[PDB]
């Protein structure tokens, strides 16, 4: 019945609303603004370069994504970072989440 | 103008709530005030006024106030009770101001905090 | 909420039973986790059968998980019931902690009979 306003699948934030008609009285009603994160404290800041620093702050100007740097592994759409390789040098590719980077 | 809602005091024997239309500040004297309610004035047999008292501090300044008992429920409805005053000491003469219940009532907010309890609902 | 079975199963003792549960066919849903869990009034679901592999204590031989990535589907399989399989489970992909998953209801009751006058 909620009306999800923003859905950020790489922030985990989802802005929802539902007026919560009320009681049967007359318009006395408020609607309402659920709201929901899933903050990691696991990743980076450069969530595609697993060499940085992990994470302290998690700014969400609601503004900005009421409409790109994101921070969380979406599912769907996955990530790599070519790496070297030693047989010998060799500099080649990776697959830095699997189950979603299978080109099938 | 000003005014300040009933003590909280009086809303615990829960008959009669009492609002000060405190006027002050203000020369010169012979200020008439009214009390509306949504448009509608009230006789001035429901409420008292005073009159305009020599104000102490601010010297050549004058000071009145009123009150009206409006009862407990007749305050708790809505019922926004406008004051309005008269005097000649402004732009366009006049004057009102109003209040509710709501005229503070500033952000209250339940805070919560949850570890180490499943209950068994998603988030 | 994207994921799909069915609601409630009732079988009796001593029987098989095959559930269905269904997910989109994306490429992830084709090649990742799913899992048949058992939840109470403890919080948590606790696993039974995984399609990695793993297979509980208590349902080695019983019970066996198979995923058809054309279908859309996997499928669970379940023999050799008994009373104290009766409770509330859920199929899910993922991680069990999050809910893309569906809710199961299994309700196994004895095989009556002894009445040969009946
Ligand atoms: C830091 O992040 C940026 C973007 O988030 C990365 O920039 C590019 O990432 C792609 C990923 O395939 C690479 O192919 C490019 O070569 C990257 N460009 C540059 C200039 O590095 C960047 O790689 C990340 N940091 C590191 C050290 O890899």
């Amino acid at each position: 019945e909620r009306i999800v306003l923003v859905d950020n699948k790489c922030k985990c934030a989802r802005i929802t609303s539902r007026i919560i008609r009320s009681s049967e009285d007359p318009n006395e009603d408020i609607v309402e603004r659920n709201i929901r994160i899933i903050v990691p404290l696991n990743n980076r800041e450069n969530i595609s370069d697993p060499t940085s620093p992990l994470r302290t702050r998690f700014v969400y100007h609601l503004s900005d994504l009421c409409k790109e740097t994101c921070y969380t592994y979406d599912r769907n759409k996955c990530y790599t970072a070519v790496v070297p390789l030693v047989y010998g040098t060799k500099m080649v590719e990776t697959a830095l989440t699997p189950d979603a980077c299978y080109p099938d | 103008v000003y005014l300040l809602p009933p003590a909280r005091e009086q809303l615990n024997l829960r008959e009669s709530a009492t609002i000060t239309c405190l006027v002050t500040g203000f020369s010169p004297a012979d200020v008439f005030v009214q009390w509306m309610q949504r448009g509608q004035p009230l006789s001035p047999e429901k409420y008292v006024t005073s009159a305009p008292m020599p104000e102490p501090q601010a010297p050549g300044r004058y000071f009145a106030h009123s009150i009206l008992t409006v009862s407990e429920e007749e305050w708790n409805t809505g019922e926004t009770y406008t004051c309005v005053v008269a005097h000649e000491a402004l732009p366009n003469r006049v004057t009102e101001r109003t209040v509710d219940k709501s005229t503070g009532k500033p952000t209250l907010y339940n805070v919560s905090l949850v570890m180490s309890d499943t209950a068994g609902t998603c988030y | 909420s994207p994921i799909f079975g069915p609601e409630e199963v009732n079988s009796v003792e001593g029987n098989s039973v095959s559930i269905t549960c269904y997910y989109p066919p994306t490429s992830v849903n084709r090649h990742t986790r799913k899992y048949w869990c058992r939840q109470g009034a403890r919080g948590g679901c606790i696993t039974l059968i995984s399609s990695e592999g793993y297979v509980s204590s208590k349902y080695a031989g019983r019970a066996n998980l198979t995923n058809f990535p054309e279908n859309g589907t996997f499928v669970v399989n379940i023999a050799q019931l008994s009373q104290d399989d009766s409770g509330r489970y859920k199929c899910g992909l993922g991680i069990n902690s999050r809910g893309l998953s569906f809710d199961v209801s299994l309700e196994v009751s004895q095989g009556p009979g002894l009445l040969n006058d009946t």
